[PDB]
RNA sequence: UAUUAUUUAUUUUAAAA
């Protein structure tokens, strides 16, 4: 739903304090139960479901196809479908180019776990669909494209240059460290992570940070969460929120690769 | 456009006689002017059909914003009204104001009942 | 921008087939009597059935494949819908339901039940097949779109002609239709659809509802049928719900006026084909000995 | 921390009726919801449980949206400013009507002739907000007609806003209660809750017009222990 | 007045530095008044099939198609394909006024035997592979044939009036102002251009011409 | 004196005499001449001496003290919008456009019905407003609801011949095979009813066969094989 | 896969089935309580079909308002990893996607009660997971059952079957190898009645088979209401 | 006609056939379609960039009941180095984050303001073999420059710079940040990157008023 | 000699069918029509003109004659005598006449034509009457020649379209609505053929004006 | 100010006297 100007200015009042009274009133590093269901789509190599707490929903299939990597720039696409909107709208082309940033072949994924004969290589197709949501689905989604990434097992090799053959039943496991991707919403001087829908409504700018080899990498961006209250922060900020994922994310990287 | 008891007009300049006025822009203003601000001899149970016409350049003071979408002007003055009108909505000649309902054109010498201003 | 129906208007006509009586005269199981025309190029049909005017335009160019099926050539129609045939269609309206309809009818009719031989259309397997295309042209709309457009590209089909090929060992070379004459295509079976519309005040239904009948419909189903005995495509989705009995009815039904109106276009064919070959006695090459 | 369920494997983890099937053959009965009669007999339209009150023949379905019934202490959201009306969202099937004349306006009256009344609505109550009303009368097609005509209906602030399904709601005498801890609850019967602080009119009526209550401005100073106590 | 800049935009604008990196055959910069007029011209090549009945080697079939082929004069000349794209600070598909201008320009073009089909044929080369010399192309009948193939945007700011005069001369000059880059073939085997060696397009200034209304 | 016109012909009356303006002539408000617009049979009238051009024509344009035949196509709070042809601009209907209208008293027409009123207002600049009891003349018989029947289509020439032109056969043609009730309205409407519905259908295929074929004299042969026909 | 036996003389199809045998059919009610207000889960074979019902609510624009009825959309959405290779979109592929869309629309809009439902709408969206034959009837079970879920008034259940003709011997519920091979078609039974809402037959069928087909066409899709009415009951038990 | 021969291929260039200062040049107003006009161009090592930025606005919307305004940015694809269009919405998207924070909004209710960058020309001299970091920058500094021709209130000054692909945007004399962008670069630097971008972002900042204080 | 229909199409207010050689086009008017809220003209007639090619779908080739076709009917009708009303003027090309990837003036000089009977079949008011022929030169002798044929065009040096008004039982041509010309031609070979049209023009009109009055007369009383 | 209103009408309670 949306919120009245009088509620607004009370989450507002009560975020911005020093202590970040949240709406839930869980800690500015505690998230939101996450259940995740992985392996139910046989045509595809990998797939993987993952429902949010607030109904949101996302679906994501990892399809395979040999080319030859001489000819394929990137190994890595990213499809984003978002339920209700057009293929051409500016919220889809944004995640499916920012997606397509943090699985890059070469940077955050690298190509050499997916290459195959000197000429030949697999090309990984990530097609994902997202049934609802309520607030940006950027983190959502990176949550969904790595434990589909983490189980999904792509037809192993048999092996002058000919075109490759693969065995019938037996199929190798891809082993890939997948990106993760974190939303850090700051609401004054208090940076929160993991904005619900209501949270993210009132603050004054927004972070995406991507995490990946136990480290951040690139790329990060400072996209707004609502074109009402759009502030710029102090560059403390910025480094307060960059090293509060530092310290979380291995909590999540922990309690995410457990499958 | 002109309806029973309203007439839908498009503002073109305002007051800064100095005015203000600006093709593909797509910056354009627009009020309606309605029956009962017409005149203020005899306000209810007029013809705006005699007062106005399609095209006409209206001068008139703004009263309040109508509804958002729309202004809402009103011409009960005897230097409001049609300011610059043409004869069989802009098929004829140019006509002039003469009485405070009459406009007539020159060359053509046809007459044309409106709500001029003088 | 839409057509008023009055509440008297609405009751006469329902009232009428009560009585067994249709405005315009046809029984319930009567096809208006289709006039097939050509004109001067190949593949030039224009259909007139009652007040329903409709005007196909075949055409073709070479094409890739499918990859899928690189032995076959490509079918292409659209039907889109003009102001023409009346000023409640809107220019420009690809997407609706009327053209999406009767395109995937006449396509499955055509392309999918094996009615054009898409083989025979094959050039070169993988690179270079014949692309036919039918264009459709609503004249003016008195009911039975889809019925006179499958008569339509029916017709044009069997009317077209596409220019003849020479295979050279691995070179192929396309006569220009001023050298040699064009060569027609292969057409296996002939599809005809009939469309029912069924009313209720026990259910009523008659073939090829004019434009008023079309209104007041409750109901509307379309059957193809060809010559042979075969259901070549069944359409019919939500209205009055039918049972099994009154289907094979409508295919029975449908299959005395298919019959007639296939040995109407073989004849009607064999008549314009004399016309423009007057002097075709003389020009005969394979001739009989004694 | 993250609590992820992980699941691996699958894509996931009194009479009742069906729709289509008969419910009963005895003409002498009056069909109520998820009930259509056909040919002298009675057939049900939903998946429920059959209910029989008095003559009354209906089935209740499992799942269904608040149903609005005339006197219902209803929290709705302003969705649109229209004609002499307003659209507010109870969560029933269709928008309620909030009617100009049914409400306690600023000043009384309108101030006209300036302003269409539509725009002039928009001043103290736009689109968005949330308040409080009861459902004065109910439309054939089961829309809600709403109206403020009391002191203890107004525009809610000073708090947040929770929604429960509109069945999980028990009927009880009050609507609104006073809760330890200096907080006021508001159990809306369509599911809306408006958790705030205990305000002067609520705490001093359940115990023993002006623009005053149209207005946004939130109370200024809110201890910081109030507000944690609002998220439990 | 109009001031105008060629090659500004082009590939071959440094005769010295050539660029790399660049795709633009020729370009032009109008303004008459207050409009400006961008025009590129990048450029693609084809090959074409020798679908002749000389090849069937058949003395009876050539006649007949001697006897009845019929002159089509305007089938010797070429057009471009022209992008135009009137900044008026909208948004959506192609306005009625672009896609009117584009037709003019290649219906003008053709019409006015700017670009005869044998002016854009390619001379075709092999690249060499000789020992140490990495590469070595030569130039010159050849069985596999190529033409080049022409593609203009143009870009209008600032737009007052009407502005196909203003298009039409933009694309005059940058036509005047390309140079096809010389194409080989290694020794599957797809064509390649050359990175700085190029040979004007030889256009007849006879037929050229300039708009005005 | 009839001839047949064109467009941009040269008006056959000297600029001496004082013409009146019909349909089919326009005045040019530049150039003040006189010239004509439409093509067809010239008509001039030898007190008053007027003017016209009689076109063929199937798209009504409203004009005043016109009989029309209309379809309710919305009701509203004091007026109903009717339509006298498709595609066409809509009418108005006034409430209090009826006899014994009142305020207080919505009348009981509902979409769809036909009703046969008088054009009372055909501005250009405007929309048009019918009325169902003449405003001038305080008639009132004819007018109103034409409950059941068949309404036909025809040109306008066709409709203007039948309701004016009393030495068109056809009414006659009509009267000889059956008892019927007409209702003839210049926007190309035709309203027919008779006691049986196989009487009215055949008076609906002749006027629908008369109105193609224009030879007057053929009206007789129509009705004669239409009526035989419909005994089968 | 390869060369394969579509009706053996002993009976047996190419997946192990028989002529009268229907795939697997596990259906799920309430998937999706958090994002509609009716949802199942239809997984008819290797079908996987998510329907989503959201309705009957406000139309976002008062363009799509009707003042007798509600307005009934159904959106079909057709991933790209329902079938093995990973189909591109293409332009053709959209047309057949509306006509099925129209054929639904038209197929429950005169079974579901809209008068009782005045100036709302109803949207039905679906997302096909994967596909394996068969597709059009697995769409009308899951509409049936999403809507049910939702609390919407209809009249009876509106089953979906698919019906093959090879040779002749029909074959029941058509997986996508069978449709390759033979004509399909694709049946709309209301509830236990012989009543068809739905008829599609994209394929030649002799005329003196179709009758046949028909009848076992509808005494399978009995079988699928039953399918379908079963775990109605049990999850309404339950909870 | 359109779009040519689909049987045509574009042409390929071989690499093996044959073989500190940022320049900076601005102005403003010479659209007249438009309000507010500006061209930046920079051409530094083997990069060249040159880009036009329109502003058509304040533009009432019909109907609109906004408390304040609404910007509407979008980039367009020129004639040379075209990039994908959805990295371009990605930017305009980043973009649109800035000026949300930088234009009044408050001073336009019930209007929006349409924001047309054209990247007419980005030239590449990279001697042998994401790009889009080095047009940031460039980018912002020409929205501020339409921005303020336009007559539309700006609460202070937006400049950036890059490095290595870092892109930050700065405000109050690099006092608070307004657009953060990060493409590639390496790890564990920052301090650095947030270093070479102010100094560069006070070069913009003060060369934006020369040429607006002038002609 | 050229064949022309009238009233030919029921669902609309005027229809017509002209033919010329091979080029066959008919057209189909609806108006004084509600229109819409983009089209609607405060003072004047709006025009609503469709031109459909034989073949395909409509390109921007069918664009520009429409814009062609719109310069033409636009000068053509007292538009000033329907205000905030809306004509839909619709050309169907039934055959082409012509080589559609090179000429478009047998076409363009059909729908002017057919627009113009239809116009007057549907009563739409008339400034006055209109002719349209093409015109083309021969290149090895540079004979100006009047309706050429699909093979003379192909041979063709420039190509012409004249399209006239004509006022006063068909004899005072009052002004040239247009002339299209494409090709090579001077000073000299203009006013050669624009000569040499305005007389082809000029017995144009007298046989539409037979044409026209032959099917209008048995209608009227 | 719903016995109020929407004009090419988004009103969805116009019934009683």
């Amino acid at each position: 739903m949306s919120l009245s100007v009088a509620e607004k200015s009370y989450l507002y009042d009560s975020l911005a304090s020093t202590p970040s009274i949240r709406p839930d009133g869980r800690l500015p590093h505690q998230f939101r139960p996450i259940e995740i269901f992985t392996d139910f789509l046989p045509s595809s190599n990998g797939s993987s479901r993952i429902i949010a707490s607030d109904g949101s929903e996302c679906i994501v299939s990892i399809k395979s196809k040999v080319v030859d990597h001489h000819v394929e720039n990137e190994l890595l696409q990213v499809d984003v479908d978002i339920a209700g909107q057009r293929d051409d709208a500016l919220v889809v082309e944004t995640i499916t180019s920012l997606l397509n940033k943090v699985l890059k072949s070469g940077s955050g994924v690298d190509s050499s776990k997916l290459q195959l004969t000197k000429k030949y290589s697999f090309k990984i197709f990530v097609d994902v669909l997202v049934i609802s949501s309520h607030s940006h689905p950027v983190s959502l989604i990176s949550f969904a494209i790595y434990s589909a990434l983490n189980s999904t097992y792509l037809p192993k090799l048999i092996s002058v240059e000919e075109l490759p053959t693969f065995h019938d039943y037996d199929m190798v496991k891809l082993d890939i460290n997948p990106p993760l991707v974190f939303i850090l919403a700051v609401v004054g001087n208090n940076m929160l992570l993991d904005p619900a829908a209501n949270e993210s409504e009132v603050a004054n700018n927004g972070l995406i940070i991507s995490w990946s080899n136990g480290k951040i990498t690139s790329p990060i961006r400072s996209v707004a969460l609502n074109d009402s209250n759009v502030k710029s922060f102090k560059p403390h900020l910025l480094k307060q929120g960059l090293a509060m994922v530092e310290k979380y994310a291995p909590d999540v990287v922990r309690s995410l690769e457990n499958l | 456009r002109l309806s029973l008891q309203r007439a839908n007009v498009e503002i073109l300049a305002v007051e800064d006689a100095t005015f203000s006025v600006s093709s593909d822009l797509g910056e354009t203003f627009r009020g309606i002017i309605r029956s009962q601000d017409v005149r203020s001899t005899d306000r209810d149970r007029v013809k705006v059909i005699e007062c106005f016409k399609p095209g006409d350049i209206v001068r008139a003071q703004v009263l309040s914003l109508g509804d958002g979408t729309n202004y809402y002007l009103t011409t009960a003055r005897n230097d409001l009204g049609v300011v610059f009108a043409r004869a069989a909505n802009g098929a004829g000649g140019l006509m002039y104001a003469t009485d405070w309902q009459m406009m007539t054109s020159p060359v053509t010498g046809a007459t044309e009942k409106r709500k001029c201003a003088k | 921008k839409d057509i008023e129906i009055s509440a008297s208007e609405s009751k006469f006509i329902l009232e009428a087939l009560r009585q067994n009586y249709r405005l315009d005269g046809r029984s319930f199981d009567q096809f208006r009597d289709v006039e097939i025309t050509f004109g001067k190029e190949f593949g030039d049909v224009s259909v007139k059935m009652g007040n329903t005017k409709v005007h196909c335009r075949i055409s073709c160019q070479i094409a890739q494949p499918y990859e899928d099926r690189p032995f076959e050539g490509l079918f292409v129609i659209s039907t889109e819908i003009s102001p023409m045939a009346g000023s409640q269609f809107e220019n420009g309206n690809i997407t609706g339901e009327d053209e999406v309809l009767c395109s995937r009818i006449i396509e499955k009719s055509v392309r999918r039940s094996g009615a054009l031989d898409v083989e025979g259309l094959c050039i070169v397997a993988g690179s270079k097949c014949w692309a036919v295309r039918a264009d459709v042209h609503f004249l003016d709309c008195d009911g039975g779109f889809i019925d006179a457009s499958c008569i339509a590209v029916m017709a044009g089909l069997m009317h077209f002609k596409k220019p003849d090929i020479t295979v050279h060992g691995e070179q192929i070379i396309v006569h220009p239709v001023n050298e040699r004459e064009p060569v027609p295509l292969g057409i296996l079976h002939i599809p005809i659809c009939v469309t029912f519309s069924f009313f209720n005040p026990s259910e009523i239904s008659i073939i090829d509802a004019t434009l008023k009948e079309e209104l007041l419909r409750d109901g509307v189903l379309t059957v193809t049928l060809n010559k042979n005995r075969e259901v070549v495509q069944v359409s019919k989705a939500g209205g009055l719900p039918m049972d099994a009995l009154t289907l094979m009815k409508c295919c029975h039904e449908a299959y005395s006026i298919i019959e007639k109106i296939t040995d109407q276009i073989l004849q009607l064919l064999k008549e314009d084909s004399e016309k423009r070959n007057k002097y075709a006695a003389m020009l005969t090459s394979e001739n009989a000995r004694e | 921390v993250i609590t992820i369920t992980k699941r691996n494997g699958a894509f996931q983890n009194s009479q009742i009726v069906t729709p289509g099937e008969l419910v009963t053959d005895d003409p002498i009965w009056m069909r109520g919801h998820g009930t259509y009669f056909l040919d002298n007999m009675t057939y049900s339209s939903v998946a429920g449980t059959v209910s029989r009150v008095n003559r009354l023949l209906s089935v209740i379905p499992l799942k269904g949206r608040y149903a609005p019934e005339t006197g219902d202490h209803v929290v709705g959201r302003i969705a649109e400013v229209g004609n002499k009306r307003w659209k507010v969202d109870i969560g029933g099937k269709q928008h309620a009507v909030l009617m100009l004349g049914s409400v306690n306006l600023p000043g009384g009256i309108l101030r006209r002739k300036s302003e269409s009344d539509e725009l002039q609505m928009r001043s103290f109550l736009k689109e968005g907000d949330l308040l409080n009303a009861e459902v004065q009368s109910l439309f054939q097609d089961g829309s809600a007609s709403l109206h403020t005509r009391s002191l203890k209906y107004g525009k809610l602030r000073n708090g947040m806003f929770c929604q429960v399904p509109s069945s999980l709601i028990v009927r009880a005498k009050n609507h609104t209660h006073n809760l330890p801890g200096n907080i006021t609850v508001v159990l809306g019967v369509n599911g809306y809750i408006w958790l705030r602080k205990t305000s002067q009119m609520d705490l001093a009526r359940d115990t023993p017009s002006s623009w005053q209550i149209y207005s946004d401005e939130n109370d200024p100073s809110i201890s910081n222990n109030i507000r944690q106590a609002i998220c439990r | 007045d109009v001031a105008i800049e060629n090659n500004t935009l082009s590939r071959y604008a440094d005769a010295g530095n050539i660029d790399t990196k660049n795709n633009i055959l020729g370009s032009n910069v109008l303004k008459s008044g207050k409009t400006i007029v961008i025009t590129s011209i990048t450029g693609g090549i084809i090959e074409e099939t020798s679908a002749a009945i000389k090849d069937l080697d058949d003395f009876g079939e050539e006649e007949l198609f001697e006897v009845t082929k019929e002159e089509d004069i305007i089938a010797n000349y070429a057009s471009v394909y022209p992008v135009v794209e009137v900044e008026r600070g909208r948004v959506g598909a192609c306005t009625d006024e672009e896609m009117t201008i584009s037709q003019k320009l290649h219906d003008s073009i053709l019409h006015s035997r700017i670009l005869p089909k044998k002016a854009l044929k390619v001379k075709a080369g092999v690249r060499s592979a000789n020992e140490d010399g990495t590469f070595s192309v030569l130039y010159p009948k050849m069985k596999r044939k190529w033409s080049y193939v022409l593609y203009a945007k143009i870009v209008v700011l600032s737009r007052t009036g009407p502005v196909f005069d203003l298009c039409w001369n933009s694309l005059m000059y940058a036509l005047q102002s390309v140079k096809l880059p010389r194409a080989f073939i290694d020794e599957t085997y797809e064509i390649i251009c050359d990175q700085t060696k190029s040979v004007p397009l030889m256009i007849n200034a006879k037929n050229i011409a300039f708009a005005s209304n | 004196m009839s001839t047949f016109i064109f467009p941009g012909d040269s008006f056959p009356v000297d600029p001496t005499t004082p013409v009146k303006l019909g349909p089919g002539i326009y005045c040019d408000p530049n150039t003040q001449e006189i010239r004509p617009v439409n093509t067809g049979v010239l008509h001039v009238s030898a007190g008053v001496q007027t003017a016209y051009i009689d076109y063929s024509s199937k798209r009504y344009i409203p004009s005043v003290n016109d009989f029309v035949i209309g379809v309710i196509i919305g009701t509203f709070s004091d007026s109903y919008k009717v339509s006298l042809q498709n595609f066409s601009s809509s009418v108005s209907l006034s409430y209090m456009a009826f006899p014994n209208a009142s305020k207080k008293n919505r009348p009981t027409l509902q979409v769809g019905d036909l009703v046969y009123a008088r054009v009372c207002t055909a501005e250009k600049e405007l929309e048009a407003e019918i009325e169902c009891f003449d405003s001038t003349t305080g008639r009132d018989a004819g007018f109103g609801i034409l409950e059941d029947g068949m309404i036909i289509d025809v040109n306008l020439n066709f409709a203007r011949q039948l309701l004016f032109n009393n030495d068109f056969p056809l009414l006659k043609v009509l009267a000889a095979h059956t008892k019927f009730e007409v209702a003839i309205g210049l926007n190309g409407k035709i309203w027919v009813k008779c006691e049986e519905l196989s009487n009215t259908l055949a008076c609906y295929r002749t006027i629908m066969e008369c109105c193609q074929k224009n030879d007057t004299a053929a009206f007789k042969d129509i009705a004669k094989r239409q009526f035989k026909e419909i005994l089968t | 896969m390869s060369r394969l036996e579509i009706y053996s003389p002993e009976g047996l199809r190419l997946d192990g089935r028989r002529w009268n045998e229907l795939r697997r059919f596990e259906s799920s009610i309430n998937t999706h309580p958090h994002a509609a207000d009716g949802s199942s889960y239809m997984e008819q074979g290797n079908n996987k079909i998510i329907t989503l019902v959201k309705g009957p609510k406000e139309p976002r624009l008062k363009s799509q308002m009707d003042t007798s009825k509600a307005l009934l959309n159904v959106s079909v959405n057709i991933t790209k990893f329902s079938k093995f290779e990973r189909s591109k979109s293409s332009h053709k592929n959209e047309r057949r996607v509306l006509e099925i869309q129209t054929s639904l629309v038209r197929m429950f809009e005169k079974n579901v009660m809209l008068n009782i439902y005045p100036r709302t709408v109803i949207d039905i969206e679906i997302h096909v997971l994967e596909q394996d034959g068969g597709i059009m009837g697995s769409l009308i079970n899951g509409i049936t059952l999403a809507l049910i879920d939702a609390g919407i008034s209809m009249f009876d259940y509106i089953s979906g079957i698919s019906v093959g003709l090879y040779d002749t011997t029909p074959l029941l519920d058509t997986n996508s190898l069978e449709e390759n091979a033979m004509s399909t078609v694709t049946l709309g039974v209301v509830g236990k009645s012989e009543k068809l809402s739905l008829l599609l037959v994209e394929d030649k069928i002799p005329l003196d088979r179709l009758e046949n087909v028909l009848a076992i066409g509808i005494a399978g899709a009995h079988r699928v209401r039953d399918l379908m009415d079963e775990e109605l009951r049990k999850h309404a038990q339950k909870r | 006609r359109l779009l040519g021969p689909a049987a045509a291929k574009p042409m390929a260039f071989s690499n093996t056939t044959t073989h500190s200062e940022q320049e900076l040049s601005l102005h403003t107003g010479f659209i007249e379609n438009c309000n507010g006009s500006a061209l930046v161009e920079a051409r530094s090592l083997g990069h060249q960039t040159s880009l036009i930025t329109a502003v058509y606005g304040p533009r009432s919307i019909r109907g609109s009941f906004t408390s304040q305004g609404t910007i509407s940015i979008q980039l367009k694809n020129g004639l040379l180095e075209k990039y994908n269009t959805n990295e371009l919405k990605e930017v305009s998207s980043f973009l649109m984050g800035i000026f949300n924070s930088v234009v009044n909004l408050s001073r336009y209710p019930k209007s929006g303001i349409d924001i047309f960058v054209y990247l007419t020309y980005d030239k590449d001299l990279t001697n042998n073999p994401s790009q889009i970091s080095s047009l940031i920058p460039h980018c912002i500094t020409s929205i501020t420059l339409a921005l303020a021709d336009a007559g539309i209130e700006l609460v202070d000054m937006a400049g950036a710079g890059e490095a290595n692909g870092t892109v930050v945007s700065f405000i109050k004399n690099g006092e608070e940040i307004v657009g953060f962008w990060k493409d590639d670069g390496d790890d564990e630097d920052l301090l650095e990157c947030l270093d070479r971008c102010k100094e560069q972002y006070n070069r913009y900042r003060d060369l934006m008023i020369s040429c607006l204080m002038n002609q | 000699s050229v064949q022309a229909e009238i009233g030919i199409l029921d669902h609309v207010d005027g229809s017509s069918e002209f033919v010329s050689q091979d080029t066959k086009v008919i057209c189909s008017v609806t108006g004084p029509i509600e229109p819409k809220a983009r089209q609607e003209l405060p003072t004047q007639l709006a025009l609503e003109i469709i031109v459909r090619p034989a073949k395909g779908v409509a390109t921007t080739r069918e664009k520009v004659l429409e814009d062609k076709l719109r310069a033409v009917l636009t000068p053509l009708i007292t538009r000033h005598c329907y205000p905030r009303q809306l004509c839909q003027i619709t050309c169907q090309i039934l055959e082409s006449g012509e080589d559609e990837a090179e000429f478009s003036l047998r076409e363009l000089s059909c729908c002017i034509n057919a627009a113009f009977l239809a116009l007057v079949d549907a009563g739409i008011a008339l400034n006055s009457m209109c002719a349209s022929i093409p015109i083309a030169i021969i290149k090895d002798t540079s004979d100006i020649i009047v309706d050429p044929t699909a093979e003379q065009l192909k041979i063709s040096l420039s190509v012409h379209t004249l399209a006239l008004e004509f006022v006063n039982g068909g004899k005072v041509v009052k002004n040239v609505l247009l002339l299209d010309s494409n090709g090579d031609f001077n000073e000299d070979q203009l006013f050669s053929l624009l000569e040499l049209g305005e007389q082809k023009c000029q017995e144009l009109v007298t046989n539409i004006r037979r044409i026209i009055q032959d099917n209008i007369s048995p209608r009227l009383v």
